[PDB]
RNA sequence: ACAGGUUUGGUCCUGGCCUUUCUAUUAAUUCUUAAUAAAAUUACACAUGCAAGUAUCCGCGCCCCGGUGAGAAUGCCCUCCAGAUCUUAAAGAUCAAAAGGAGCAGGUAUCAAGCACACCUAUAACGGUAGCUCAUAACGCCUUGCUCAACCACACCCCCACGGGAAACAGCAGUGAUAAAAAUUAAGCCAUGAACGAAAGUUUGACUAAGUUAUAUUAAUUAGAGUUGGUAAAUCUCGUGCCAGCCACCGCGGUCAUACGAUUAACCCAAAUUAAUAGAUCCACGGCGUAAAGAGUGUUUAAGAAAAAAAAUCACAAU
């Protein structure tokens, strides 16, 4: 990327080293900021670093902004059961927020790494088929085990145009 | 799923109301779906012919119809037995029957729905049941001086075992897992074969659906 | 073009390629109407052998013969191919000798 | 393979069925060893139908999973 | 205890565009896209009905949706829940004191 | 694909190229292709002997007790190759299959040497 | 083949243990204690074996299926010899 | 793309076309054998044989498998899922209609407005309000199966199929017509799969094992094709004389041709070689004084930017 002012935050690698996943219950997060101010500094660099990373992981939460209708930045979360999370943020940097949000209502590492554990178990290693779902396609793949006739030609005991043959003889 | 240019199908649905109509009005009767020659054995209605096991039991015995028309009120109350059931259990095998409605439409009246109370092998049910495969050539009736000799029925004990040994691997996996957790108790695993009673293939099944419970 | 406008336009698609005399099928068959010959554009001048075919489609169009000397007479079947001739503007199909009522040229004897 | 509408064959429109032989010895005995196998496997079949209904209500109100929902909603809190 | 919905937007926050309608208001939801050429993230409006029972929604509310159990008509799918910032009657959730954009109507610091 | 009936049955489901059969155990409903979608593969069964002299068997054993713990049906074939790893009984055909090998193969000895004197 | 044969040199990665803990204690690698009938030598089940039918159940096989009947067979032999 | 050929007397810059790489079909020339994979003109009309039976009568099953890409921008992913079926201790599971939407989804705006496409009350009437979709592409038009363990759709035609036209191979093999497109009117249920029976078992053109074809890959038993001005590996002697002819782009031939045709020699692939048409790939995160490009001007709506600082002008010919 040549255009816009940090470049850098437009990779795939910017947008998936950002670890902020929120829970199953949190569905909207409302962020209201000033465009003025010397205390908006850290709500203004975290629309402008941080948000992208945190949709990114999180597809399914809607995130809406609203500019110059609060003097006091904060940030507002709506869960499933109605319940109303308040974050204010007047001073805190854009780090500060990340650290706080990743810990009112992000997700625990233990958690995280147990999730995709379970995840693993579903391409399990003893199957066949396509390439693209299973290791092997087949299992003349598997040394010892007799090769595909396209490879190694079979000897002709074991072909069905010789049983055949001695079979009507 | 569904789109913005749905066309309203109407054809489908008249031809659904036309067909279901048309089926209950031209439901075939019991006399003519069931008419059969004796000669080709050959079904006219269905264009299906008997197999060859059932040929012999056709032409030297009568259905249940037959058996059934020359009575007051059509048997109610009387004993029904079938010859598949004499042929293979010495135990008798029999039929109460409760009400019966024939079809008038043969004219020999030889077709018809009975209901009736089920007896295997002695063992009496407290509920009526439809009584399956009528139209087979294979019913009899019993006399009256024979109805108490074959309602007489001695009660012989079940000596099949109550348990059995689990398959080879399936025991191992059942020893090795209380190992695992801490019962060292040897005793041998058994399976209960209590709850698997299995009724003989001969004995009819409810015609009549079941509902939820 | 900055950010937005480049987002409303979407990526640049390649267009389809367009169909060529032979309607995107490798070879056609045709008929032969007419027997004539055409000349080049200056500095290349001669007389150049063509003729003119309806094909299977139902079209008519005019085609080269390559190769010296040739039989083709009228009401004959010939297979044309999609090669261009540089030197005759218009034509734009060749008739592959070897097929049908068009043989080979014949080496000098 | 044919559909319901299609007619049928006519060579094959005479014969219906043709049961093989019947020994009488081996036949009975095939038949008892069918009924004690069939009762066996409706038992395993039971015995793992049980198995099922216990891991289906651990996983929905198993004590694990009592002390799962309290940790979260003690940890909101 | 099932009172679910069959729709993926369980609660949204939208704009109000208008309230033509009888007890109905159109609203406006916004959410973010990834552009997937750019790699940027784009808004991308929908529209929304909401049934309001009170008549209490003004053109340039911002407006909490929540999912309606049961549909009633073929769009109305969602029932307002609350008015999170009445048009030009702005007050701060953090101090609950009127303010109009950044000056504070009335100031925080003066309980008397 | 949407289908009138059928049951969940674990079955076998050939593949391989010609002349050299394998068998995947796998658990699809009944009315789908033999090579169509499944649920899931549980195991595999090489039909030729390998170097060692030995046809491979692979079996998902807490897998396979789930599905016919939820009324799966099972093949002839997938039967006998259970019941010869044991997880259950020696199918009743698979005994009469031996049976009727050893009386021909008993009349076969009598049958040469009958001829030999 | 020179690789095969260490003529050559290559890479050879650093591989963990295949398992995490060694224990030969559970009863899949360990002997398990024998089955009463595995001791006995009777088959491990009753049916396993061959037995011969009471004759009123033959007669009664031979009534149903009369006409196309097969010849019986008796028990099957032990043993089975080599050609 | 590691780039190459080509504008001009000549240099630089800008900008097209084409070469070099890989896959498929047909055709030309050529061809020895074996194995494996694949088999493809046509939703045009079809001779004949076969493709669903099983079973002590009831019943169950009978495009399920298989076949095709005609139709529809259809759709993909996803939420919910009645109902049918299987198992059983009546609550578990397999397939999932209808309906619904976070997002994604061919070309065209010379298709810019569609014309009832909304909602309230209670009723499931009546009455009341005058709204709904759309330049982030509504409404139209054209082309098209697909995002592939597979999915969506069609089953002679009239989107459907009471009816009517009319008398059905888009099941295997085969035939007519048509197209540049060319497999056997064959064997068996031994394996596996499906249907039925309690069961021995039966049926099965699905399939299994074969027949046919350089269409692909391999091994070997097999040798011909193309090219030799430059890009781009490689030639001499004759004939021909801007003639006959050649070329993918630049070009050659006008009585002394390494470019035409033949000959000698060489080069490069090889049971294949070359040609033809499609496809992979390929344009701009680049540019707008002179090159295609800042629209004759200003304000405003939709929309978006603000983030540090700081800013109401002015003798004179505005109207
Ligand atoms: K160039
Ligand atoms: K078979
Ligand atoms: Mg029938
Ligand atoms: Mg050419
Ligand atoms: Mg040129
Ligand atoms: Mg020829
Ligand atoms: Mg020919
Ligand atoms: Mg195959
Ligand atoms: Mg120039
Ligand atoms: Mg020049
Ligand atoms: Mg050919
Ligand atoms: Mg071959
Ligand atoms: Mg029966
Ligand atoms: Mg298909
Ligand atoms: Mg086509
Ligand atoms: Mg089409
Ligand atoms: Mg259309
Ligand atoms: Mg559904
Ligand atoms: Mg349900
Ligand atoms: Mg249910
Ligand atoms: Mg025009
Ligand atoms: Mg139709
Ligand atoms: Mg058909
Ligand atoms: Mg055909
Ligand atoms: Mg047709
Ligand atoms: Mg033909
Ligand atoms: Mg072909
Ligand atoms: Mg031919
Ligand atoms: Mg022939
Ligand atoms: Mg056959
Ligand atoms: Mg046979
Ligand atoms: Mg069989
Ligand atoms: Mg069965
Ligand atoms: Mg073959
Ligand atoms: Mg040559
Ligand atoms: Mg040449
Ligand atoms: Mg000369
Ligand atoms: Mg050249
Ligand atoms: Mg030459
Ligand atoms: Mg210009
Ligand atoms: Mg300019
Ligand atoms: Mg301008
Ligand atoms: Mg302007
Ligand atoms: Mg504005």
């Amino acid at each position: 990327p040549m255009k816009g002012r940090f470049p850098i935050r437009r990779t795939l690698q910017y947008l998936g080293q950002g670890d902020v996943v929120f829970k199953d219950s949190v569905k909207v997060m409302t962020v209201n900021y000033n465009t003025h101010g010397e205390l908006g500094e850290g709500a203004r660099k975290f629309v402008f670093f941080n948000i992208p990373q945190i949709q990114y992981k999180n597809p399914w939460v809607q995130i809406t902004m609203f500019k110059n209708m609060t003097p006091s930045p904060f940030l507002r979360f709506y869960l499933d059961s109605g319940e109303q999370v308040l974050v204010d943020v007047e001073s805190k940097s854009n780090k500060e927020i990340v650290e706080h949000i990743r810990k009112i209502l992000g997700k625990n590492e233990e958690t995280l790494e147990k999730e995709e554990q379970e995840k693993k178990q579903l391409s399990h290693p003893a199957h066949f088929g396509p390439r693209k779902y299973c290791l092997r396609e087949c299992m003349c793949e598997v040394e010892g085990q007799v090769p595909c006739p396209g490879l190694v030609p079979l000897p002709k005991e074991m072909t069905g145009k010789y049983k055949a043959a001695l079979k009507a003889t | 799923m569904a789109r913005k240019k749905v066309r309203p199908r109407l054809i489908a649905e008249l031809a659904r109301r036309v067909r279901a109509l048309r089926e209950q009005r031209e439901r075939p009767r019991d006399s003519q779906r069931y008419a059969l020659d004796y000669e080709t054995m050959m079904r006219p209605h269905s264009g299906n012919r008997l197999p060859m096991r059932a040929w012999a039991d056709v032409r030297h015995e009568s259905r249940l119809l037959q058996l059934l028309n020359r009575l007051p009120l059509f048997g109610l109350g009387r004993l029904v037995t079938r010859k598949s059931w004499l042929w293979q259990h010495d135990e008798p095998c029999y039929w109460r029957l409760t009400r019966v409605r024939p079809d008038y439409a043969a004219e020999n009246l030889d077709h018809g729905k009975a209901w009736g109370i089920l007896t295997f092998k002695g063992k009496t049910e407290s509920e009526a049941r439809e009584i399956e495969q009528v139209m087979y050539h294979d019913w009899r009736l019993v006399p009256k001086h024979e109805e108490e000799a074959f309602t007489a029925f001695t009660l012989v004990p079940e000596d099949t075992p109550l348990s059995v040994p689990y398959p080879p691997l399936l025991r191992a996996m059942i020893l090795a897992q209380r190992q695992k957790y801490g019962d060292t108790s040897t005793e041998e695993p058994m399976l209960n074969l209590e709850r698997a009673r299995i009724d003989p293939w001969d004995y009819p099944a409810k015609l009549e659906a079941k509902t939820k419970t | 073009a900055t950010l937005n406008q480049m987002h409303r336009l979407g990526p640049p698609k390649h267009p389809p390629g367009k169909m060529g005399p032979t309607a995107g099928r490798p070879q056609l068959k045709g008929v032969v109407l007419r027997t004539f010959i055409r000349k080049p554009k200056k500095p290349n001048s001669a007389n150049r052998k063509c003729c003119r075919v309806r094909l299977s489609t139902g079209r008519e169009a005019v085609c080269f013969i390559p190769g010296e000397g040739h039989s083709l007479q009228e009401h004959h079947v010939v297979l044309v191919q999609g090669g261009r001739t540089q030197d005759l503007p218009g034509v734009k199909l060749t008739v592959v000798r070897g097929k049908y009522d068009c043989g080979h040229v014949q080496k000098k004897k | 393979r044919k559909t319901r509408h299609d007619p049928p064959a006519k060579s094959k429109a005479g014969r219906v069925a043709t049961p093989p032989a019947v020994d009488p010895t081996e036949f009975f005995v095939l038949t008892e060893r069918y009924r004690q196998y069939r009762q066996t496997v409706r038992a395993l079949r039971l015995e793992f139908m049980s198995e099922v209904r216990k891991k289906l209500h651990e996983a929905r109100a198993g004590v694990q999973a009592e002390r799962k929902a309290q940790e979260d909603a003690a940890e909101h809190r | 205890s099932i009172a679910r919905s069959s729709v993926h937007a369980k609660w949204v926050v939208g704009k109000v565009i208008g309230t033509a309608m009888q007890k109905t208001a159109k609203v406006r939801v916004t959410r973010l896209v990834l552009d997937p050429y750019l790699l940027k993230y784009f808004n991308k409006r929908k529209t929304y009905f909401a049934h309001d029972a009170l008549q209490q929604c003004t053109v340039g509310d911002i407006v909490l949706l929540k999912a309606l159990p049961v549909p009633r008509t073929k769009h109305v799918k969602h029932e307002l829940a609350e008015i999170i910032f009445k048009v030009g009657q702005v007050i701060d959730p953090v101090t609950g004191k009127p303010c109009a954009g950044t000056t504070y109507l009335e100031s925080p610091i003066s309980p008397e | 694909r949407a289908y009138r009936g059928g049951h969940l049955t674990i079955r076998l489901a050939l593949g391989g190229c010609t002349n050299r059969p394998f068998y995947r155990i796998v658990a699809a409903h009944s009315k789908c292709p033999r090579d169509g979608r499944f649920v899931e593969q549980l195991g595999s069964y090489d039909p030729l002997p390998n170097s060692h002299g030995e046809k491979l068997v692979a079996l998902n054993f807490d897998r396979i007790r789930h599905w016919i713990g939820c009324g799966a049906h099972l093949s002839k074939p997938v039967e006998k190759l259970l019941g010869l790893s044991g997880f259950y009984p020696l199918h009743p055909m698979m005994i009469t299959n031996a049976e009727r090998l050893r009386r021909k193969r008993a009349r076969e000895v009598l049958l040469a040497s009958q001829k030999t004197d | 083949k020179a690789r095969d044969h260490g003529l050559l040199r290559y890479h050879i990665p650093q591989v963990e243990p295949r398992d995490l803990d060694f224990s030969t204690t559970h009863g899949a690698v360990s002997s398990t204690p024998p089955a009463p009938t595995l001791v006995s030598g009777d088959p491990w089940y009753p049916w396993y074996s061959w037995k011969q039918p009471p004759e009123r159940e033959l007669s009664r096989l031979r009534r149903l299926y009369q006409g196309r009947l097969r010849e019986e067979s008796g028990p099957p032999p032990e043993l089975m010899p080599e050609v």
